[PDB]
RNA sequence: AUGAUGUCAUACUUAUCCUGUCCCUUUU
C-alpha cells in the first residue's frame, strides 16, 4: 500500500472464513487503504485462518477485534473479487523499531 | 546383584582437583601465600649450579618422572612421580622477639612415599611441624640420589 | 553452554563426503585410545598452513633461538625458578599508532581491528584486492550513523551483481561468525544478505552450505523475530538456489556426530520444504527413513517430517497420506529415540490435521494403543501425546471405546512429577475430556478432585506454558461439567498470598464466567465471589488487565445481582482512589471506567454524583498515567449518563478540559481528544461558540503527534465542531497552515478539510479553495491537490457536478510544475473517476485523460504507482474502449521502454473487463500461416 | 542430457499465473490468437450473441457450439 | 526434554523472583509438609555415600536410597532422599538445582507425594 | 556537527553582513544548524574577510619556523603575529614544513677528556 | 537427447534394476550412500516418471558428466525393458 | 581506561547537571555525556585521538561570582574540550598517586 | 574459568615493516612454546603477524601482559584471531592414510 | 549549450512507524 510498498499480499482461494481487523488498523481498508466507503466485507482463506491463524488481522496481523471490510471505491473498481489479500510479508516495516 | 553402598566416591574428588591427564593429590591448605623472602633453589648436582628456579614467583610446582603432567622432565630414575612436595606457606608461629604474626616458612610433610625419603642423612615422618630453613641438605628420590638442593 | 558449539564451527561433494568419514573415524582412534590406554592436540606444518590466510611467512631467525623455544617447555619449569626481575630507572624521554585512516571512517572496535586492519594502512591506488578494500563498506553498515548505514547499503545493493557472491561472503561471513557480534549488527549482517540474495541467484551454489552453517543457528533462538528473519532468509537462498543444490549440499549434515547440527538442519529442510513444496522433496525423505546404515539419520529425516508439520502447518493435507506411509515404519523400529520422535511426528501431524484425513492415520493406530500399555518413561507421554491430538479425529463410537480405554491410564498418570508428563496429560485432559461424547458425571467423580489436587499447585503456575495450557485445559472442563463446579473449587485461592497463583485463577473465573454465563451461581459463591475479587484487586504488584478484565466481566456477568455490593465496591474505589499516588490511581480509575455501566443501570444516582464531582476534582492531577485513566473513566460516565443529566454540567467540565491539550503524551492526549469529541459530536450546545473556535486553534497543532489514533479522533472532532459552527471561518483556520511541518500530520488538515467539506455541502465551501491554489507557495499547492483528493473520496456521487469545476484546475496542475502536481493531481482524477461512475459526465474525463497520458513514462515509485491507480479509475469510468484506443500502438513499438510500460497497462486493461474487450480488437489481416480475421463477426442474416 | 534451462524462479516476482494477459515480448500472431479464442470465448458465453449467430446461419446451436469449441485451440493457426 | 526439566525449574525459579513473590509463594506451598526431595539425571559412576556427603552441606539426610537396577550394582541413575527439616529441602531445591556434579548435570526437585520406587524418568 | 556546507557558509556571511558582528544570537536564528558560538568561531576562522587563505610564501614560513622554537605551545598566541590568523594553518603549516623536511662525574670525565 | 521418449515404470520390473544403479552410483559416487539409492527408489516409484525430472536431480547431486551417461543408461534399460514382451532388461535373460 | 573514565564522567556529571535546569550548551553537553556513557570505548578513543592530536582550543567563557568578600572568577569551557580534558586530569593524577611524584610536603590530599 | 571465543591463534598489528622475527620469538616465547608464526610478505598484509602456541593459556597470559605492549614507537594491537572465515583454499582429504596407520600401528 | 557518470549536502512523498518480545528452539 502506502504505509508499504514491498509488502506482499496472499491472493490465496476465498474460503468462508470471514476477516477481522485489530483495534490498532480498525476502519482502514484493505486494497484501498481509506477509511471511508465501506461496502464489501473482508473474506481470508482457508489456509490463512486454521488454528492460531484464525481471528488475526489481514493488514496487521495484530488480535483481531472488529469484523474488516473492504472500500467501495476498490469494489466498484472489482479489486475486492480478487484473492484473499493476507500480508504473508513482512519487511522494511517494525523491524528497525523493535531494536529501538 | 545391587550393593549400593552411599560411600565417597573418587568422581566428586577428581574433579576438584583435575590436570592435565591424570588425577592431582596433595593439596595445600588455603593458608597459603606468595614468599617474599630471599631464597632460592641452588640445585648441585655435580658440585655446579647450572638451573635455577624460583619458587616464590610460581604457586605450585610439580616435578616427576612424566611429560605430560609435569611441565619440565627430570633426569633421576630412581625417584618416583610423586615422592616429595616442597611448598610455602605461611603457618601459625611465634617470631624471635615474641609477637605473633604471619611468617613465610617453607613446610615439610611426607606425602607417603613407597622408599620415604632422608633429609641430612635423617628420615622424617609427615604430620610433623619441622622447623625447616634455607641450605638443607635434602633428597627428591625415594631410596638415594646424587643430587641436592640449596 | 549447548549452544556455544557454534563457536566450533569452520567456514565450509564426494569429497564432501569422504571428509565426514575421516572425520568419524579419527573420532574412533581418539575415543579408542582412551579405552585402549581436545584442542589442544598437537598440530602439523600443513594444519599450521591451513589455518593463516595467505602470504605469510614461517621463516625463523637464528639457529640458537629455536632451541631456546625447544628448551623453552623444560626451562618454563627451569628458568621460571631461577634470578630473575625487572626495573626501571630516572630518566627522560616517536609513537605511531592508527585509527582508521579515511575521511570520516566511523569508529573500530579494538577487536574489530582483526577484520579491518586492511582498511587502517593508508597504501592507496596501486584489481580484485581493491574489491575487498573498497567493500570494507561493510564497516560503514557495521558502525556507524543510522545514514551511513542507509547509504551503504544500498550502495552494497547495487554493486552485488558486481563484486559477485565470493568476495562478499568471504569478507561477511568471519563477522556474522564474530564472537563478540552484537544483537543489531547481527540483524543487519541478516539485512545485507537478505538483499544481496534478492539479487543473487545461479551465483549463490558454491556458498549455499557455507551460508546454512552460520544461518542455521538463527532458527533455534529465544528471540522470535530471529527466527522468522532466519525462515525468511533460508526460504530466499533455497528457493534462490536449486533444489539438487539443497539437496546435494545438506547430505553429510545428517550423520553429523553432534545432534545440534542434525536438529537445525532438520529445521532447514522445513523450511527448504516450504520453498519448493512437499512433493518435490518426498523421495529424498521417504528415501532418509528407511536408510539402513544408521539410525541417526532416520531420526533426523523424523524430525524433519516433524518441523514440516510445524511450519508447514493447516497446508500439509494433500501429502498426509503418503508422508504417514513415510513415518509408520519407525513405531516398530529397535531403537528408541526413533519411536519416540515417530510418534511425536504423528502428533504435529494430527494437530496441524484439522478434522479430516482421519483413514490416514488409520494404520498407525493399532500399534500405539498396544504401545500405550507396556510403556515407561517419555515415550509413553509422547505416545499419549499423539493419541491426545488424534481422538478428536475419530468418531465418537469408535473413539467412545478407544477413549475410556485412554481414561485410565490418563488418571493413573497425573501423579507424575515429570513436566514435560504434565503437560502432555494435560493437554490430553482437555481433547479427551473436552469431547462431545464423554459424560458429566464420570468427569465429576474420577478426574476432577486429583484434577485440582495435583495440577493446581505453585509449581505450575510459576512456568509460562503450563501457566496457560492449565488455564485452557480448566477453561474447558468448566465448559463440560459447568460453571459452580470448577469456579466454587477454585474461589477459595483467590485470596492465596503469592501473586501469579491469583492471577492464574482470576484469568481463569473470567474466561470461565466469560463463556458459560453467570446465570448457574448460587448466592453464598457469589458472596465469596465479589470478595475474592475486591479482595484480591486491593494487592496489585504489577499493573496488568488480567485483574481488572477479570472484575469487569464478572460485573458485567453477574449483571444486576450485584446491586447489593456496590456500596463496598465504590467505598474501596474511592479509598484505593486516593492511596496509591502514580501505581493505583490509574487502576482504580479504570475500575470506574469498566463498572460505568453497571453503576448506571441498577439506577444509583448518588454513586454517579459522587463519580462525577469527585473525578471532576482530580482533573488538576499533575501525572499524565493517572490523568489519562481519569478523562477516560469520565468518557465511560458520559456513555451512560446523558448529557443534560452531567451531574458535573458540561458548562463546568469542557472548559476545564480545555488548558489540558498542551499535555503532548498520547496518554493525556488520547482520552482526552476522545472525549472532547464524544460531547462536542453530541450536545455541542451547552458551550458558546468563542470556547469553540479557542478549541479550534488548540487543536491545530495537535497533528504533531507521533500516534495514528490521537490524529484520528482530532480529525473526527474538527469535524465536529465544524458541524457546531459552520464552514467557512474553520476552512480558513486550516487554509492558515502552510503545510511547513513535513513531520507528524501535515497532510491530517487536508483530510480535515475534506471532512469539513463534507460536514455542511462543499456546495459551499470549494471556492475559497480553489482560489486558494493561486497561491505561489508550491508545497500548500499541492496540499490543496490532495484536498481535492479525499474530498471526492468522501464525498463519491455528489461530485456528479463539481468535477467540471475541478476540471480546468487539474489541466493546470497535471501539466507539470514538479512531479508531485501530476502525482497528487492524478490520485485526483482516479478518486474522482470511480465517484462519478456511470452519471454520464464520461466526456470532461476524456479531456482530463488526455493530460493525464503523457505521464505515463517515468521511474519515479510513487508517481508511476499513482499513474496507474489512475488508468485504473479512468479505465472503469471512461469504459476500456477508449483506453484501449490509447493503448494499441504502444504494443509492439520497435523501443523496450514503451512495450515494457503499454503492455503492464494493456495487461491492467485485460485482466478486469477482459469479457468486455471482445469487440474493440480491430480487424487484423491474415498472413501466409495464419488466419487473423475472426468471421464469426461478418456473418449477416 | 544436460538442458541447463530450469524456469522455476527467481525472487517470488513475474511468475505470470493468468491466461490472455500478454507480454511487451508478445508476438502478434499470438497476441491474434488469444484475441480469438477470448472472442471465441465471448461468443460461446453470451446467450443472445449466440443467438444472433446461430439464427443468420442455417446451423443449430448445439452444433455450432460444437463447432466453436472444436475451433479453439487452433482456430487461426498458431503463428 | 530430558535435561529440559532443570532449565524449567530455573525457568520457574527466575519468574518467581522477578514477579515480586513473597516468601509464602515462593513455590513451597504445594511442596511443603515433606522433606522427600526427588533427585534424578545423576552419573552412573555416582555412590550413595558420595551423594550422602554431597548433600549433607544443607543439613543431615534422614533417609536417603538410591534407585536400584541392573543386579550388579543398583545403579539407575536416580535418587530419593528425605532431609531434616523442609526448609533444608528447600535451600535444596533453591540452590542446588540444575548444578553440575562429576561430568554430566543432575536435577533438584521436590515430588511431596509419597515414597515410590520408579517415579523418576531415565 | 559543523560540517560548515557552501549553502550554510553564504547564509552566515549574509547575516554576517546584514545583521552584524556583535550579535551572535540573531546569527544563530536563521541557520538551524549550528549554536551561536560555532557561528561566531565560523565567522572568525573561515568566514572572516580579513582572512588570508591562500598565498604561502617563504617570508611567513621563515617567520612561522623563527616562532615555533621561541613558543612551543601557545599556537593561538602566534596566529595574528604571523598573519595567518586562522588558529588552524599554522598548525597545518607546522605540520607540512615538520613532514617535508623528516623525508658529578660527568663533569669529571670532560674535565680530564680536555686535560687528556 | 536420449530423455526425449515417452516411457512407463509400470511395464518394467524394479528389482532388476537396483544392481545396475547400485554399480553406476558406486562408480560416480565412489561410495555407496543410502540417499542416492533413495533417490534412485524415488524416481522408479511412479508409474509413469520424468527423465528430465530425474537428469536434474542427477545432475544437482552428481557432478553431471557421470550423470548424464548414468541418466543415458538407465533409460536405454528401461526402454529395453519395456519394450520387451517379458518386462525384463537384456542382462536379466543372460542371468 | 574505562574505569578512569567512567569516574571523571561521573564527577563532570554531578556537577555539570544536578537538577532541572538548562540552557542549550549545558544540554548540549549533558547530551555528549549521556552518549559517552552509552558507547564508551567510542568515546575513549575520541579522547586519545584528540589528546594526541589536536593543540588548539576553541573559546572558553568567563564571568565571575561574587562571594562579596573577595570575587573570585569562575571560567567556563565548550563541552567535548571539557570531557576530554577530564578524562585527562583524572588520568593525570590517577598516575600521578601511582608514582607517588608529588611529595607529602604539598599537603592537601587524601587524609580528609 | 576462561571466555570460549579466545583461540591459540592471535593477531598482532602495528608491527614495523623492517622488524625482525628474532625480536619476535624472543618477545612472544616469553608465554609458552611457539606453535608456530606468520608474516604478512603481501603489500597490504605487511605490518601484520600471527601468533599461534602449543597451549591456549599461553596466549591467555600473553594478551593478558602484552596488552598494548610497546616496541619501537609502536603500541601493537593484541587480538585474538577469529576462526572459519577463509578457510576451504584447503581441503579435508588426506585423512585417509593417517587413520588407516592408528588403525595399524594400534589395530584399534 | 542540454546530456553523461560521480563524492556530497538540501527538500519532498509514502495518513510509514515507537512498548516489540521468546505463547513455543527446549537439540545430547
Amino acid at each position: 500500500a502506502k504505509h508499504h510498498p514491498d509488502l506482499i499480499f496472499c491472493r490465496k482461494q476465498a474460503g468462508v472464513a470471514i476477516g477481522r481487523l485489530c483495534e490498532k488498523c480498525d476502519g482502514k481498508c484493505v486494497i484501498c487503504d481509506s477509511y471511508v466507503r465501506p461496502c464489501t466485507l473482508v473474506r481470508i482463506c482457508d489456509e490463512c485462518n486454521y488454528g492460531s491463524y484464525q481471528g488475526r488481522c489481514v493488514i496487521c496481523g495484530g488480535p483481531g477485534v472488529s469484523d474488516a471490510y473492504y472500500c467501495k471505491e476498490c469494489t466498484i473498481q472489482e479489486k475486492d473479487r480478487d484473492g484473499c489479500p493476507k500480508i504473508v510479508n513482512l519487511g522494511s516495516s517494525k523491524t528497525d523499531l523493535f531494536y529501538e | 546383584k545391587e550393593k549400593p553402598s552411599f560411600e565417597l566416591s573418587g568422581a566428586l574428588l577428581e574433579d576438584t582437583n583435575t590436570f592435565r591427564g591424570v588425577v592431582i593429590k596433595y593439596s595445600e591448605p588455603p593458608e597459603a601465600r606468595i614468599p617474599k623472602k630471599r631464597w632460592r633453589l641452588y640445585p648441585f648436582k655435580n658440585d655446579e649450579v647450572l638451573p635455577v628456579m624460583y619458587i616464590h614467583r610460581q604457586s605450585a610446582y610439580l616435578l616427576g618422572r612424566h611429560r605430560r603432567i609435569a611441565d619440565i622432565p627430570i633426569d633421576h630414575p630412581s625417584c618416583s612421580k610423586q615422592h616429595a612436595v616442597f611448598q610455602y606457606r605461611l603457618v601459625e608461629y611465634t617470631r624471635a622477639d615474641g609477637t605473633v604474626g604471619r611468617r613465610v616458612k617453607p613446610y615439610i610433610i611426607d606425602l607417603g612415599s613407597g622408599n620415604g625419603t632422608f633429609l641430612n642423612n635423617k628420615r622424617i615422618e609427615p604430620q610433623r611441624y619441622y622447623e625447616l630453613k634455607e641450605k638443607d641438605v635434602l633428597k627428591f628420590g625415594f631410596s638415594s640420589r646424587e643430587y641436592v638442593l640449596l | 553452554e549447548y549452544k556455544k558449539h557454534r563457536r566450533t564451527m569452520i567456514i565450509s561433494a564426494e569429497t564432501p563426503r569422504t571428509d565426514r568419514g575421516g572425520d568419524s573415524i579419527g573420532e574412533t582412534p581418539t575415543p579408542g585410545a582412551s579405552k585402549r590406554k581436545e584442542r589442544n592436540r598437537p598440530l602439523s606444518d600443513e594444519e599450521l598452513d591451513a589455518m593463516f590466510p595467505e602470504g605469510y611467512k614461517v621463516l625463523p631467525p637464528p639457529a640458537g633461538y629455536v632451541p631456546i623455544r625447544t628448551p623453552a617447555r623444560k626451562l618454563t619449569a627451569t628458568p621460571t625458578p631461577l634470578g630473575g626481575m625487572t626495573g626501571f630507572h630516572m630518566q627522560t624521554e616517536m609513537k605511531s599508532v592508527n585509527d582508521q585512516p579515511s575521511g570520516n571512517l566511523p569508529f573500530l572496535k579494538p577487536d574489530d581491528i582483526q577484520y579491518f586492519d586492511k582498511l587502517l594502512v593508508d597504501v592507496d591506488e596501486s584489481e580484485e584486492q581493491k574489491e575487498r578494500k573498497i567493500m570494507k563498506l561493510l564497516l560503514k553498515i557495521k558502525n556507524g550513523t543510522p545514514p551511513m548505514r542507509k547509504a551503504a547499503l544500498r550502495q552494497i545493493t547495487d554493486k552485488a551483481r558486481e563484486f559477485g557472491a565470493g568476495p562478499l561472503f568471504n569478507q561477511i561471513l568471519p563477522l556474522l561468525m564474530s564472537p563478540t557480534l552484537e544483537d543489531q549488527e547481527r540483524h543487519l549482517l541478516v539485512k545485507v544478505i537478505d538483499r544481496i540474495l534478492y539479487k543473487l541467484d545461479d551465483l549463490v551454489r558454491p556458498y549455499v552450505h557455507k551460508i546454512l552453517v552460520v544461518i542455521e543457528p538463527l532458527l533455534i533462538d529465544e528471540d522470535y523475530y530471529a527466527r522468522v528473519e532466519g525462515r525468511e532468509i533460508i526460504s530466499n537462498l533455497a528457493k534462490a538456489a536449486g533444489l539438487a543444490t539443497m539437496i546435494s549440499t545438506m547430505r553429510p549434515d545428517i550423520d553429523n556426530m553432534d545432534e545440534y547440527v542434525r536438529n537445525t538442519t532438520a529445521r532447514a529442510f522445513a523450511v527448504v520444504a516450504s520453498a519448493l513444496g512437499i512433493p518435490s522433496l518426498l523421495p529424498f525423505l521417504k528415501a532418509v527413513c528407511k536408510s539402513k546404515k544408521s539410525w541417526q539419520a532416520r531420526h533426523t529425516g523424523i524430525k524433519i517430517v516433524q518441523q514440516i508439520a510445524i511450519l508447514m502447518g493447516c497446508a500439509i493435507l494433500p501429502h498426509l497420506r503418503s508422508l504417514v506411509e513415510i513415518i509408520e515404519h519407525g513405531l516398530v523400529d529397535e531403537q528408541q529415540k526413533v519411536r519416540t520422535i515417530s510418534a511425536l511426528a504423528i502428533a504435529a501431524l494430527a494437530e496441524a490435521a484439522t478434522p479430516y484425513g482421519i483413514e490416514s492415520f488409520d494404520s498407525v493406530l493399532k500399534p500405539l494403543w498396544k504401545g500405550i500399555r507396556q510403556h515407561r518413561g517419555k515415550g509413553l507421554a509422547a505416545f499419549l501425546k499423539a493419541i491426545g491430538y488424534l481422538i478428536p479425529l475419530m468418531d465418537a463410537e469408535y473413539a467412545n471405546y478407544y477413549t475410556r480405554e485412554v481414561m485410565l491410564i490418563l488418571i493413573r498418570e497425573f501423579q507424575s512429577p515429570d513436566e514435560e508428563m504434565k503437560k502432555i496429560v494435560l493437554k490430553v485432559v482437555k481433547q479427551c475430556c473436552g469431547t462431545d461424547g464423554v459424560e458429566a458425571n464420570y468427569i465429576k467423580t474420577e478426574i476432577l478432585p486429583p484434577f485440582f489436587k495435583h495440577f493446581w499447585q505453585h509449581r505450575m503456575a510459576l512456568d509460562r506454558r503450563n501457566y496457560r495450557q492449565l488455564v485452557d485445559t480448566t477453561v474447558e472442563l468448566a465448559n463440560k461439567v459447568g460453571a459452580a463446579e470448577i469456579i466454587s473449587r477454585i474461589v477459595d485461592d483467590l485470596k492465596d498470598e503469592a501473586e501469579q497463583y491469583r492471577k492464574m485463577v482470576m484469568e481463569t473465573i473470567e474466561k470461565i464466567m466469560g463463556n458459560l454465563g453467570a446465570a448457574d451461581i448460587d448466592h453464598k459463591l457469589e458472596e465469596q465471589l465479589i470478595d475474592g475479587i475486591l479482595y484480591a484487586f486491593q494487592e496489585q504488584t504489577t499493573e496488568d488487565s488480567v485483574m481488572l478484565n477479570g472484575f469487569g466481566t464478572v460485573v458485567n456477568a453477574l449483571g444486576k445481582r450485584v446491586k447489593p455490593y456496590l456500596p463496598q465496591i465504590c467505598g474501596t474505589v474511592l479509598w484505593r482512589l486516593n492511596n496509591k499516588s502514580a501505581k493505583v490511581r490509574q487502576q482504580a480509575a479504570d475500575l470506574i471506567s469498566r463498572t460505568a455501566v453497571v453503576m448506571k443501570t441498577c439506577q444509583e444516582e448518588k454513586l454517579m454524583g459522587h463519580l462525577g464531582v469527585v473525578l471532576y476534582e482530580y482533573l488538576g492531577e499533575e501525572y499524565p498515567e493517572v490523568l489519562g485513566s481519569i478523562l477516560g473513566a469520565l468518557k465511560a460516565i458520559v456513555n451512560v449518563i446523558g448529557m443534560h443529566k452531567m451531574t458535573p454540567p458540561i458548562k463546568d467540565l469542557l472548559p476545564r478540559l480545555t488548558p489540558i491539550l498542551k499535555n503532548r503524551h498520547e496518554k493525556v492526549q488520547e482520552n482526552c481528544i476522545d472525549l472532547v469529541g464524544r460531547i462536542a459530536d453530541r450536545g455541542a450546545e451547552y458551550v458558546s461558540a468563542r470556547e469553540w473556535m479557542r478549541i479550534c486553534f488548540e487543536l491545530l497543532e495537535l497533528l504533531k503527534a507521533h500516534k495514528k489514533a490521537i490524529r484520528r479522533a482530532t480529525v473526527n472532532t474538527f469535524g465536529y465542531i465544524a458541524k457546531a459552527i459552520g464552514p467557512h471561518d474553520v476552512l480558513a483556520t486550516l487554509l492558515n497552515n502552510l503545510k511547513v511541518q513535513e513531520r507528524q500530520n501535515r497532510v491530517c488538515t487536508t483530510v480535515a478539510i475534506a471532512i469539513v467539506a463534507e460536514t455542511c455541502s462543499p456546495f459551499t465551501v470549494l471556492p475559497a479553495l480553489m482560489n486558494e491554489y493561486r497561491v505561489p507557495e508550491l508545497n500548500v499547492q499541492n496540499g490543496v491537490l490532495k484536498s481535492l483528493s479525499f474530498l471526492f473520496e468522501y464525498i463519491g456521487e455528489m461530485g456528479k457536478d463539481y468535477i467540471y469545476a475541478v476540471t480546468p484546475l487539474l489541466e493546470d496542475a497535471l501539466m507539470d510544475r514538479d512531479l508531485v502536481h501530476r502525482q497528487t493531481a492524478s490520485a485526483v482524477v482516479q478518486h474522482m473517476s470511480l465517484g462519478v461512475y456511470g452519471f454520464g459526465c464520461e466526456d470532461s474525463l476524456n479531456h482530463l485523460l488526455n493530460y493525464v497520458w503523457p505521464n505515463v513514462f517515468e521511474t519515479s515509485p510513487h508517481v508511476i504507482q499513482a499513474v496507474m491507480g489512475a488508468l485504473e479509475g479512468l479505465r472503469v469510468a471512461i469504459g476500456p474502449c477508449r483506453m484501449l484506443q490509447y493503448c494499441l500502438q504502444g504494443l509492439f513499438h520497435p523501443a523496450r521502454k514503451v512495450r515494457d510500460v503499454y503492455w503492464k497497462i494493456y495487461n491492467s486493461i485485460y485482466i478486469g473487463s477482459q469479457d468486455a474487450l471482445i469487440a474493440h480488437y480491430p480487424r487484423i489481416y491474415n498472413d501466409d500461416k495464419n488466419t487473423y480475421i475472426r468471421y464469426e463477426l461478418d456473418y449477416i442474416l | 542430457m544436460t538442458d541447463r534451462y530450469t524456469i522455476h524462479s527467481q525472487l517470488e516476482h513475474l511468475q505470470s499465473k493468468y491466461i490472455g494477459t500478454g507480454h511487451a515480448d508478445t508476438t502478434k500472431w499470438e497476441w491474434l490468437v488469444n484475441q480469438h479464442r477470448d472472442s471465441y470465448c465471448s461468443y460461446m458465453g453470451h446467450f443472445d450473441l449466440l443467438n444472433y449467430f446461430a439464427i443468420a446461419e442455417n446451423e443449430s446451436k448445439a452444433r455450432v457450439r460444437f463447432n466453436l469449441m472444436e475451433k479453439m485451440l487452433q482456430p487461426c493457426g498458431p503463428p | 526434554n530430558p535435561l529440559t526439566k532443570v532449565k524449567l525449574i530455573n525457568e520457574l525459579n527466575e519468574r518467581e523472583v522477578q514477579l515480586g513473590v513473597a516468601d509464602k509463594v515462593s513455590w513451597h506451598s504445594e511442596y511443603k509438609d515433606s522433606a522427600w526431595i526427588f533427585l534424578g539425571g545423576l552419573p552412573y559412576e555416582l555412590t550413595e555415600g558420595d551423594i550422602i556427603c554431597v548433600f549433607s552441606q544443607y543439613g543431615e539426610i534422614v533417609n536417603i536410597n538410591l534407585v536400584r537396577d541392573k543386579k550388579t550394582g543398583k545403579s539407575k541413575g536416580f535418587c530419593f532422599l528425605c532431609y531434616e527439616d523442609q526448609r533444608s529441602t528447600i535451600l535444596a531445591v533453591d540452590n542446588f538445582n540444575g548444578i553440575k556434579i562429576k561430568g554430566r548435570t543432575i536435577r533438584v526437585d521436590h515430588v511431596s507425594n509419597y515414597r515410590a520406587p520408579k517415579d523418576s524418568e531415565e | 556537527g559543523g560540517v560548515w556546507r557552501n549553502t550554510e557558509d553564504e547564509i552566515l556571511k549574509a547575516a554576517v553582513m546584514k545583521y552584524g558582528k556583535n550579535q551572535w544570537s540573531r546569527i544563530a536564528s536563521l541557520l538551524h544548524r549550528k549554536s551561536a558560538k560555532q557561528c561566531k568561531a565560523r565567522w572568525y576562522e573561515w568566514l572572516d574577510p580579513s582572512i588570508k587563505k591562500t598565498e604561502w610564501s617563504r617570508e611567513e614560513e621563515e617567520k612561522l619556523l623563527h616562532l615555533a622554537k621561541l613558543m612551543p605551545t601557545q599556537w593561538r598566541t602566534i596566529a595574528p603575529i604571523i598573519g595567518r590568523t586562522a588558529a588552524q594553518c599554522l598548525e597545518h603549516y607546522e605540520f607540512l614544513l615538520d613532514k617535508a623536511a623528516q623525508r658529578d662525574e660527568l663533569e669529571m670525565l670532560s674535565e680530564a677528556r680536555a686535560r687528556l | 537427447e536420449c530423455l526425449e521418449k515417452k516411457v512407463d515404470m509400470s511395464k518394467v520390473n524394479l528389482e532388476v534394476i537396483k544392481p545396475w544403479i547400485t554399480k553406476r552410483v558406486t562408480e560416480i559416487l565412489g561410495f555407496e550412500d543410502d540417499v542416492v539409492i533413495e533417490f534412485i527408489f524415488n524416481q522408479l516409484e511412479v508409474k509413469n516418471p520424468d527423465s528430465k525430472m530425474m537428469q536434474i536431480n542427477l545432475t544437482g547431486f552428481l557432478n553431471g558428466k557421470n550423470a548424464r551417461e548414468f541418466m543415458g543408461e538407465l533409460w536405454p534399460l528401461l526402454l529395453s525393458a519395456q519394450e520387451n514382451i517379458a518386462g525384463i532388461p537384456s542382462a536379466f535373460l543372460e542371468l | 581506561d574505562t574505569k578512569l573514565l567512567i569516574l571523571a564522567l561521573e564527577r563532570l556529571k554531578e556537577a555539570y547537571s544536578v537538577k532541572s535546569r538548562l540552557n542549550q550548551s549545558q544540554r548540549e553537553e549533558l547530551g555528549l555525556i549521556e552518549q559517552a556513557y552509552d558507547n564508551p570505548h567510542e568515546a575513549l578513543s575520541r579522547i586519545k585521538r584528540h589528546l594526541l592530536t589536536q593543540r588548539a582550543f576553541k573559546e572558553v567563557g568567563i564571568e565571575f561570582m561574587d562571594l562579596y568578600s573577595h570575587l573570585v572568577p569562575v571560567y567556563d569551557v565548550e563541552p567535548l574540550e571539557k570531557i576530554t580534558d577530564a578524562y585527562l586530569d583524572q588520568y593525570l593524577w590517577y598516575e600521578a598517586d601511582k608514582r607517588r611524584l608529588f611529595p607529602p610536603w604539598i599537603k592537601p590530599a587524601d587524609t580528609e | 574459568r576462561l571466555p570460549p571465543e579466545v583461540n591459540r591463534i592471535l593477531y598482532i598489528r602495528n608491527l614495523p615493516y623492517k622488524i625482525t622475527a628474532e625480536e619476535m620469538y624472543d618477545i612472544f616465547g616469553k608465554y609458552g612454546p611457539i606453535r608456530q608464526i606468520r608474516v604478512g610478505n603481501t603489500p597490504e598484509t605487511r605490518g601484520t603477524a600471527y601468533v599461534v602456541y602449543e597451549d591456549i593459556f599461553d596466549a591467555k597470559n600473553a594478551c593478558d601482559h602484552l596488552s598494548g605492549f610497546n616496541v619501537c614507537n609502536r603500541y601493537l594491537v593484541v587480538l585474538y584471531y577469529n576462526a572459519n572465515r577463509a578457510f576451504q583454499k584447503m581441503d579435508t582429504k588426506k585423512k585417509e592414510e593417517q587413520l588407516k596407520l592408528l588403525k595399524e600401528k594400534y589395530g584399534i
